[PDB]
RNA sequence: ACCAUCUGUGGGAUUAUGACUGAACGCCUCUAAGUCAGAAUCCCGCCCAGGCGGAACGAUACGGCAGCGCCGCGGAGCCUCGGUUGGCCUCGGAUAGCCGGUCCCCCGCCGGGGUCCGGUGCGGAGUGCCCUUCGUCCUGGGAAACGGGGCGCGGCCGGAGAGGCGGCCGCCCCCUCGCCCGUCACGCACCGCACGUUCGUGGGGAACCUGGCGCUAAACCAUUCGUAGACGACCUGCUUC
RNA sequence: ACGUCGCUUUUUGAUCCUUCGAUGUCGGCUCUUCCUAUCAUUGUGAAGCAGAAUUCACCAAGCGUUGGAUUGUUCACCCA
RNA sequence: UGGGCCACUUUUGGUAAGCAGAACUGGCGCUGCGGGAUGAACCGAACGCCGGGUUAAGGCGCCCGAUGCCGACGCUCAUCA
RNA sequence: GCUGGGAAGGCCCGGCGGGGAAGGUGGCUCGGGGG
């Protein structure tokens, strides 16, 4: 018979394999749609969740109770040291999907990047890309490299650049860098290859990717919670105290027929460490990071034109469970998935 | 668009059935599916015949509908269809298809020899024409 | 019952010529060129006269449903002749009780702006079909003149305007406001 | 210096829908797609030639891995050029959809 | 036969072509069907779309990941139609199904090879001209297929390269006809032999 | 912890319905052919997972005899799996229509159109085409001689949808042979008999000898980390500035 | 209205085919899914549709359909 | 053995029932086989172990033996055929 | 072999004729075309 009173189901079935993420970085899964009218630009970046704080700003929203009124707003600091471009990938559209056409890697790949290619860098002999870098110098290799670029220019529809983060600028224990394919949008394939080729081995600061007060998407892996019951995992109703064999359960996991437990029923399992993408995160500030021209300049990080205090974004005593933020940072509005020092992917909004 | 029409006096070629390979003249039409059919000089006596086994030719005889076999034969003989038919490409492809089927093993061997020489002489001359036409030096 | 032959002939004027490419009629009158295919109908099209220019449509062994297509093709062809010789002009009146319907014609008569339909603030943007030009008449206060060569396109452009100004959630018998096709006619009046 | 045999396919056994008579096989001969054309092949010797692991004696030759199950065409099956064949031993089911040679040996022409 | 049979799917009715292909693979023949997006189905499009949407509804209520797998590519749609005409749960049927290769468009292995046609499954002869039909490519596109546009662009590229080949083939044939006229005195001896036996009318 | 805070999205075909043109039914008609708009529905996108499903790329094992890769069909052989018994190297397509060829016009020397000429029960035809195998020896006539064949080298071009393929030159090294019609004889002619005849130097696995060109790595455990965690698994670090 | 044709298996009967070497027998709680004969919401047609409100009907099950007093209640009734 | 049950037709009660009760013949029970996808009772046909030929009822796009006939004449479009 | 001792049909311009017509030939009339 029908359930006596209606009630919406607990949890969403759009996230059903409520499983540990197969990846730690958080992949883009969807780059902004490319139109050649726009200038050549990058669509993604990698940052590290440093910590949270709150700000005071003035709201310019007409018709609102907070118009011309001070508000405070929780913000997340994502440390974003510059990318290093170390390769280019070309893709060709096929009736079976996109397939990788050809990959060209730059000469002089940094050690932190080369650590990604090894599971035991200690016992390794650092041989990765040792024979590949020689083709950038001999004449047969350079001709073969030029053919690869020409073939990409005439057969590939979308290209991407392999860029890695800079561990040694971070305060973390990890020295292994994070590599991501970042799509290049806005232009002809020839134009975006020429753009990518001249950025090989170079640094791309977060300024050249994102701008002030624009809405971006944050892609990452949520905090792990281990193995959890239905009450925490699916937020089902706790059973009455008088329940014999346990109250943190779902009382009925299905009817007699269909004679199986359905995929829609709340059941205990992993909670957290799930891949998630949150859209519409506003950039409240892009911080300059520490500089040395004659002396250590730390002002720009947390000084406002009203504040005018020589203070960094770093809280007093440091960001808890992270360290000290020294490089560029993006100040996002609100909360962001992941623990502290968790690598985050920042992607341009797919929406208008 | 249409050039060949079912009509009285239209000569049709029988594609299959008991009278396959014969020429007949359409004397009258019945019920859209069949026609009164008579070939007096091709040994097909007057009888009904479906339009499905007919293939219309380009020859049209002049006689009134449902005329007697004598008048159809006179129209068939005057400006005789038998010689005109045999001179068409349609008929001599039928004849060529017939003699190729009756070709014996010895004839197959001699055709294989003649075709071999003919193709080598032709394909030689094709190469010569290609090589000659390859000499194009002009702005 | 299958009828042996159902045929009908249209008479082509002297100043317009018709060219057939299978079941594709190309009409080349003084006002332009109209082209439309009829490959969805299994008929035979023939140009008959070198002097009077007759076009004959024939259906062989047709049932009742597909004899109805013989005159449909002829009527469509006659509209092509009419369109390329005289053109098609649709006059639309904007009727209203209280709020006057303000019509602004944008680029080259291809966009129509309806402002104050029933006093609401939403702006109606109706795009004319290609080859159809809309204009505000200088004779009567509230007219729109839709001019073009294809009756299909001109009439459908007029229907787009009429259906845009639709009263909703009210009694349509009382709230009669809107833009309606007043008359259907030609240009050059011949 | 030539194929000298007609290509045929072991389509299956003579059967009802739910009963299979393995003693006789239905062969599809290439190029014979009507019943009136099967007259030539009636009584013709047919062979299922296959290979195995161990060598077997070859008549007029050194032992090799080739084996053969001989048979002959018995009659026509259906209206579309199938023929029925009897082999000295019932054809293995692994040969369905594989080559059967029709020898032309007992020639009536 | 022992060679692969490459069939062009354009203008062919879905079930009628599948029945022919199913018996061919059961007879040990390797069949390749290309241009599965050009396959037609009798009946108006809306009706045929409703049939697939009804197919989409059939899923295991308990666990759809185990339930019927609904393939949206025209090649896989045709593949499933053939699979419904084979004993695919036996080893003989699985062997037959593995002899069938289905493609959207015409991939590079078969784009340079001549493609066969099955008249008994052709829309022009099997369907009355006044009846309505549906394109498998359109039906697939509007029910989940994602590669209708890219396949169209690649098919247009293939057609442009094929036209160049046909012009070279026609130029070669014109040269051959001119060659036959040029060497006619030294050919009539062998021409006559061909004519007496029905070759070269 | 709505007991604090942040974020939650685009398109397509269309339903109902309202219409256009328009016959049927010289009028009318949203319908018959043909069109338009159209939604919490439907499908897809965004988002979650990622196939007994693919791709691109990197590095690929010694300081001692020690493993491996490529090039040679280089050889002698083993174990195992068997199928097959010439090829077709491609217009796009229409079907109440098609195909081929040619002069003017327009597109930067070929296509694209307009004439004109042919074919159409498809003969520039898949009911088709190509190749065609007994081998040699004397020996003439024709075809050719602007020829053939080199796993001979070297260079280049085209092909990306799965290009795994195809083509063109330069030099070199050989036959005047090979294709048709004839002369001339010979070859085990194994004494009527089956699995013969090909792909094929087939695929796969160990192993020996033989030359050249080359390479000298990782993964896992243990330890550590705690962005992770029931255990597995996962993120990390471990003589250099 | 008088008549008359159906559908449904959320009522209650009728029957006794399965189960008496045993299929745990009401209600509530919890939780999932499904149906549509649609209460609301989206898009519509109709009116004895001026507006507001309401009623009838169509496509339509995407989404929602609650807190309580009395009663073991299912039902019921009232408060909001 | 003395629990029967089913089908054509006749037939009583009942709104009806895969309900209850009779008549007649056949069947299932006691019975396999071909066909009806599947099924005690329907249709064909009843059975020692086999080879060949032919059929019954039923079929001959493919599953799956058989129309791969140049089968005949019409009817029918269904956005729940 | 039988049948309506087959029905039709073919040839003999079937000949002396008669009658009937129409899915109407020639001719004539009206309406549309090519020198
Ligand atoms: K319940
Ligand atoms: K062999
Ligand atoms: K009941
Ligand atoms: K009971
Ligand atoms: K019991
Ligand atoms: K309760
Ligand atoms: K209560
Ligand atoms: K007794
Ligand atoms: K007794
Ligand atoms: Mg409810
Ligand atoms: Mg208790
Ligand atoms: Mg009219
Ligand atoms: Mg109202
Ligand atoms: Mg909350
Ligand atoms: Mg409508
Ligand atoms: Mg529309
Ligand atoms: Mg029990
Ligand atoms: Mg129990
Ligand atoms: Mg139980
Ligand atoms: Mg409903
Ligand atoms: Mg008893
Ligand atoms: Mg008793
Ligand atoms: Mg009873
Ligand atoms: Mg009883
Ligand atoms: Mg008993
Ligand atoms: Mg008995
Ligand atoms: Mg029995
Ligand atoms: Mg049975
Ligand atoms: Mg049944
Ligand atoms: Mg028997
Ligand atoms: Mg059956
Ligand atoms: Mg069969």
């Amino acid at each position: 018979s029908h359930r006596k009173f209606s009630a919406p189901r607990h949890g969403s079935l759009g996230f059903l394999p409520r499983k540990r993420s197969s990846r730690h970085r958080g992949k883009v899964k969807s780059f902004p749609k490319d139109d050649p009218s726009k200038p050549v630009h990058l669509t993604a970046f990698l940052g590290y969740k440093a910590g949270m704080t709150h700000i005071v700003r003035e709201v310019d929203r007409p018709g609102s109770k907070v118009n011309k009124k001070e508000v405070v707003e929780a913000v997340t600091i994502v440390e974003t040291p510059p990318m290093v471009v170390v390769g280019i990938v070309g893709y060709v559209e096929t009736p079976r999907g996109l397939r990788t056409f050809k990959t060209v890697f730059a000469e002089h790949i940094s050690d932190e990047c080369k650590r990604r290619f090894y599971k035991n860098w200690h016992k390794s002999k650092k041989k990765a890309f040792t024979k590949y870098c020689k083709k950038w110098q001999d004449e047969d290799g350079k001709k073969q490299l030029e053919k690869d670029f020409s073939s990409m220019k005439k057969y590939c529809q979308v290209i991407r650049v392999i860029a890695h983060t800079q561990m040694r600028l971070l305060p973390l224990r990890q020295k292994k860098a994070h590599l991501m394919e970042i799509q290049v949008n806005g232009g002809t394939v020839a134009e975006k290859l020429d753009w990518a080729r001249e950025r090989l081995e170079q640094q791309v600061p977060v300024n050249q990717v994102f701008g002030q007060d624009e809405m971006i998407d944050v892609i990452g892996v949520t905090k792990g919670k281990g193995y959890k019951g239905v009450t925490s995992r699916w937020h089902t109703k706790k059973l009455p105290r008088k329940t014999h064999r346990g109250l943190r359960k779902v009382a009925c996991i299905g009817a007699w027929h269909p004679a199986r437990v359905a995929f829609s029923v709340a059941r205990a399992g992993q909670k957290g460490y799930h891949h998630r993408t949150e859209i519409n995160k506003k950039i409240y500030k892009i911080g300059q990071g520490y500089l040395i021209k004659d002396g250590k300049l730390i002002k720009n990080n947390a000084s406002t034109d009203y504040d005018l205090s020589d203070k960094s974004i770093n809280p007093l005593g440091g960001f808890v469970h992270y360290g000290e933020v020294t490089n560029d940072f993006v100040m996002l509005k609100g909360c962001v998935v992941g623990t502290k020092k968790r690598v985050l992917t920042l992607r341009k909004s797919l929406l208008v | 668009v249409f050039r060949r029409f079912v009509e009285v006096g239209r000569v049709a070629y029988v594609s299959f059935g008991p009278h396959a390979g014969k020429l007949v003249a359409i004397v009258d039409v019945i019920d859209q599916n069949r026609a009164l059919v008579d070939g007096p000089c091709t040994q097909v006596r007057r009888q009904a015949m479906p339009f499905k086994c007919m293939q219309l030719t380009d020859f049209i005889l002049k006689f009134p509908h449902s005329a007697h076999q004598k008048y159809v034969r006179q129209a068939w003989q005057k400006a005789d269809i038998n010689t005109k038919w045999a001179a068409t490409r349609w008929a001599k492809k039928i004849e060529a298809r017939e003699r190729k089927a009756k070709m014996t093993d010895f004839d197959r061997f001699k055709v294989m020899k003649a075709k071999k020489m003919r193709n080598r002489i032709i394909k030689n001359e094709v190469k010569k024409l290609q090589k000659a036409a390859l000499l194009k030096a002009s702005p | 019952m299958k009828t042996i032959l159902s045929n009908q002939t249209v008479d082509i004027p002297e100043n317009v010529d018709i060219t057939l490419k299978g079941r594709t009629v190309i009409v080349k009158g003084p006002r332009g060129t109209l082209r439309r295919d009829f490959n969805h109908i299994n008929v035979e099209l023939s140009l008959l006269g070198k002097k009077k220019k007759r076009l004959r449509v024939d259906k062989w062994w047709g049932n009742r449903k597909e004899l109805a297509t013989v005159r449909t093709i002829c009527s469509h062809v006659q509209n092509m002749i009419k369109g390329v010789t005289l053109g098609f002009r649709y006059k639309m009146r904007s009727v209203y009780a209280h709020f006057p319907i303000n019509v602004v014609i944008q680029e080259n008569g291809s966009l129509v702006e309806i402002r104050n339909f029933l006093g609401e603030k939403y702006i109606r943007r109706v795009r004319m079909r290609p080859g159809v030009a809309c204009s505000v008449s200088q004779a009567q206060k509230d007219e729109l003149i839709l001019e073009g060569n294809d009756i299909e396109l001109v009439s459908n452009s007029a229907a787009l305007i009429q259906q845009a100004t639709t009263v909703k959630n009210k009694d349509i018998r009382k709230f009669l406001d809107g833009i309606y096709v007043s008359e259907k006619g030609t240009v050059q009046q011949a | 210096s030539g194929r000298l045999w007609s290509k045929a396919i072991f389509a299956g056994y003579k059967r009802g829908l739910r009963n299979q008579r393995e003693h006789t096989a239905l062969l599809k001969i290439e190029g014979v797609y009507a019943r009136d054309e099967t007259e030539f092949y009636l009584g013709k010797r047919c062979a299922y030639v296959y290979k195995a692991k161990n060598n077997t004696v070859t008549p007029g030759g050194k032992p090799n891995k080739t084996r053969v199950i001989w048979g002959k065409v018995t009659r026509a099956h259906g209206n579309s050029g199938m023929v029925r064949a009897k082999f000295r031993s019932n054809l293995p089911a692994k040969a369905i959809g594989h080559r059967i040679r029709v020898m032309l040996y007992p020639s009536r022409i | 036969e022992v060679q692969v049979l490459v069939l062009d799917g354009r203008g062919h009715l879905l079930g009628r072509l599948a029945a022919i292909v199913a018996k061919q693979v059961l007879l040990g023949r390797k069949v390749v069907v290309v241009r599965c997006e050009g396959i037609n189905i009798s009946g108006n499009f809306y009706r045929n779309k409703l049939k697939y949407l009804a197919f989409l509804r059939k899923r295991m209520n308990t666990n759809p990941s185990r339930g019927p797998y609904h393939f949206r590519a025209p090649s896989r749609i045709f593949w499933r139609t053939v699979r419904g005409m084979l004993p695919h749960k036996t080893k003989r049927g699985q062997a037959a199904l593995d002899r069938l290769k289905v493609f959207d468009g015409i991939p590079p292995p078969y784009d340079k090879k001549k493609r066969m046609v099955v008249p008994a499954a052709l829309k022009v002869v099997r369907l009355k001209p006044t009846r309505k039909f549906a394109y498998l490519g359109r039906l697939a596109h509007e029910v989940g297929w994602k590669y209708q546009a890219v396949t169209a662009t690649l098919e247009e590229k293939r057609k442009e390269k094929a036209k160049i080949h046909y012009r070279k083939k026609k130029q070669l044939m014109r040269l051959r006809k001119q060659a036959e006229k040029n060497v006619e005195k030294k050919i009539d001896k062998y021409t006559e032999v061909l004519k007496t036996h029905g070759l070269l009318v």
